[PDB]
Order: C-alpha cells, then structure tokens, then sequence
C-alpha cells in the first residue's frame, strides 16, 4: 500500500482515463461485470519513454485500490542457473 | 637460529598442524577464504552446514539465529558468493585490497595540469563546493544538492587532478577508488568496498567519495547482470539504499568518472541519483600558458623566454599533450648540446605535436 494520489502528477489525465478504466474499475467494483457474466481485464499493455508516468502512476494505481507494489527489474531476470527471475 | 627452526616441525608444528588443519579438515572439511562441511547433524539452532563451493549449495531454515562471534564450531565459516539466511553476521570480509584504496585528506593539488579549468570548477562550485562549505544555505533555497555528479570528457584526462582541486577549497577528504581493481576473483569485492566508503563517510562530515573507472563496474555487467554471480549487482544496492535513503545529501557526496554515459546502467542515469554531468573541455590560451610556467620551474630553461607564445602556437590540448611540450623541449636541446631549453626548443616541440599527431 504505497502512499500516492493522482494529483501528485498532473497532465496525465488523458492516460489516467485509460488506466482507471482497465485497472481501477475491474478491480475496485467487479459486481457490475460479474452480473453480466463477462470476464474483467486483469491488465493493460503500457509503453512509453521513462519518466512519462508508466512507472510514476504504477504506485498511484496501486494506492487507489490499496494494493502491494511489486516491481520486476529487467537486469534482475537474467541469471546463470535456472531459477531466480523465473521464480 | 637456522638449526633451531628446522626441528620445530617435529615439536611445535605437531600441535599447530593438528589444531590448524586436522580440526579444519575434520569431516571432509583468522582470515577465512573458504569453508566446507559434509553431513553435519546438529539440533534450526546453529545448524550452519554451508558449502561455499558452487557445487552442492545448502540453505538454513527453521527460524532466525544471530551469532556474529561463533556460529556453530567456529573454524571454517563462510558466506562468499550466495548469502544464505542467518549466515549474514559473519561475512568473509578479509582481502589484501589496501593497495587499491587511496585516501588523501585535504589534497594540496591546486593547479598543475588543471590550469585554466576554472570553467569546470564553476560547474562543481554550486553542487559540490557550496554544500561542502555552507550546507545550511540550501535550507532557505528549498532544494538540496543532487546525490551524484557525473564526469565526462577525454579518456584519462581531467578525471584525476581536477577532482582534488575542488576538495582544497572545501578542505574535504578525497578518496579515489579504481573500478578496474574492484574486479577480482573474489565475488562481491565491488559491493563490499563500496560498503566501507559510506561507513567512513558517516564518521567524518564533508567527505568526497570518488569512483575511478566506473565502466569496469557500472550498474550491471555480463558476469553479474547477465551472470549468476553477484558483485556489481549488489554494488548498485549500496549506491541506492545507503546514499539515497539513509545518508543525508549534504555531508556525503558521490562522484564517478566515465568515458561514455551509455556504458552505465540506464537505471542509474535516471534523475534522483545521477544528475550533474560535467564535461571536460580543453584549456584556452590563458589556461595553457599557466601550465607551462609551472613546469618551467622544475625544468632548466632560459630566463628570457616567453610562455605565452609557446601555448599560442599549440591548439587546444589535453593535460597530457601539454606536459609533452615541456618534456620534448629537452629532447631538442640534446641535439644542440645545451643545458637549458631555449625558445626555439619549445617551438620545435609544438610542431612535433602538431605534425606527429594531427588529431
């Protein structure tokens, strides 16, 4: 449960509208989608330059729903013995 | 004395070889560079049984125990590459790395080959000289100096004597750590060496921690980022957890040196740690003149020469190329058989650099 809001980083409301729709809505209240029988999306593909809000709004989306932040670094996923990042 | 030490193998060494070998080798098994145990059953509490060799690795479960003095039997106990559970309190930190560490408090270097570098000093005046002198000024500014300072320029020039010139005005402690020597056969030498740098920086305030040749370490490499061993991979942890989180920005500072910024980890190049990028330019007509007049004090020359016209014919040059003008000036005097270098010797030394190189 990191501490962040959506007002700490502004101007991304255009991207936040797509994030809240694909993250906050299927997570917070799922009773609207479960009554229709459809399956809610568990994620959305994100891409962009560093510092553009991809990693800035990560803890923000986790703080709105009060979730644990787990970050997977790319250099940490490559090792010698089979294990580690695979686990 | 010669015959006295010969028979000690039958008398004194019999006890020494028993307590120093047989006890250490008991069961297919004081600086400790190695530890091994084979099939040891001890009732969770002081279990250990850790094989430092990459073959047949072991772990320790069933709770947590802290015994920094003696874990189980003493004797052979080690961590080395992979850190397992409760084995942390006794790391094998012994190593003759003292030849690598160079610590100079308040260096006396002012201007030798750095004459005319005051432009780069102004770049280091605000984010280095200012906090190391009056750190309380940043309280009213609202911001603080960035964590690290990145250096850039020609390879092997400007990253040595220019860093010590700033520490003179601030009376700080300059610690130079060579990155190529951080890489040894011991896995984790790069991360362990960085640990002791912040430990000594907390005792004495206003110290400068300098990392020489960071390209040999960086944030990741093949044997660590792409490999299974952890040395540089654990080195980046000491530059993040310690410096950023625990250590205040005013007293403790970090500076690197590199030929190219892309050779480092893009994770470190992001803001919050590495911000200031200092590019090393070349001395001007006034800067190159003050360097030649200093070298002329230790070299016999003519009293009627002029150092301004010597640096004028030579274009912008590095710190080494300027010292070459003075050293080669004595070579032309050998052909003329003179004890001192006249003005014509310096003119031929400049043309030797212009024509012989053409860079």
């Amino acid at each position: 449960k990191p501490t962040e809001t959506y007002s700490d980083v502004g101007g991304l409301d255009k991207q936040i509208e797509e994030l809240v729709e694909a993250i906050v809505l299927p997570m917070k209240r799922a009773d609207k989608f479960k009554d229709m029988g459809i399956r809610a999306p568990k994620g959305a593909l994100m891409y962009g330059p560093p510092g553009t809000g991809k990693t800035l709004l990560a803890r923000a989306c986790a703080a709105q729903t009060n979730a644990t932040f787990l970050k997977l670094a790319a250099p940490q996923l490559v090792q010698m013995y089979i294990g580690e990042g695979a686990k | 004395l010669k015959q006295t030490e010969n028979d000690l193998k039958d008398i004194e060494a019999r006890i020494k070889e028993k307590a120093g070998v047989k006890e250490s080798d008991t069961g297919l098994a004081h600086p400790l560079q190695v530890a091994r145990c084979t099939k040891i059953i001890k009732g969770e509490d002081a279990k250990y049984v850790i094989n430092l060799k990459q073959i047949a690795k072991f772990v320790v479960g069933l709770g947590e125990r802290v015994s920094p003095t003696d874990i189980e039997e003493g004797m052979r106990v080690g961590v080395d590459r992979s850190k397992y559970n409760i084995e942390l309190p006794l790391p094998p930190r012994i190593d003759p790395s003292v030849t690598m560490m160079t610590v100079e408090e308040k260096p006396d270097v002012t201007y030798s080959d750095v004459g005319g570098c005051k432009d780069q000093i102004e770049k280091l005046r605000e984010v280095v000289e200012l906090p190391l002198l009056s750190p309380e000024r940043f309280a009213t500014l609202g911001i603080d100096p960035p964590k690290g300072i990145l250096l850039y320029g020609p390879p092997g020039t400007g990253k040595t004597l220019c860093a010590r010139a700033v520490a003179n005005r601030t009376d700080a402690t300059f610690i130079r750590v060579i990155g190529s020597e951080l890489v040894q056969k011991y896995v984790g030498e790069g991360a362990r060496m960085v640990r002791e740098l912040f430990e000594m920086a907390r005792t004495k305030k206003a110290c400068i921690i300098f990392f020489d040749e960071i390209d040999a370490v960086g944030g990741a490499r093949f044997d660590d980022g792409a490999g299974g061993d952890n040395e540089v991979q654990r080195t980046m942890l000491e530059l993040i957890t310690q410096l950023d989180g625990f250590d205040p920005r005013g007293n403790i500072k970090v500076m690197f040196a590199t030929n190219r910024p892309n050779t480092l980890d893009p994770a470190l190049l992001r803001p919050g740690r590495i911000d200031r990028k200092v590019e090393f330019s070349l001395p001007d007509l006034e800067g190159r003149a003050n360097i030649f007049r200093i070298h002329s004090k230790s070299m016999s020359v003519e009293r009627g020469i002029r150092w301004e016209l010597i640096s004028r014919l030579c274009p912008n040059s590095t710190g080494a190329e300027l010292r070459s003008v003075c050293t080669e000036a004595g070579m032309f005097a050998i052909r003329a058989r003179r004890k001192v270098a006249t003005e014509k010797d310096f003119l031929k030394a400049v043309d030797k650099v212009i024509s012989g190189y053409k860079k």
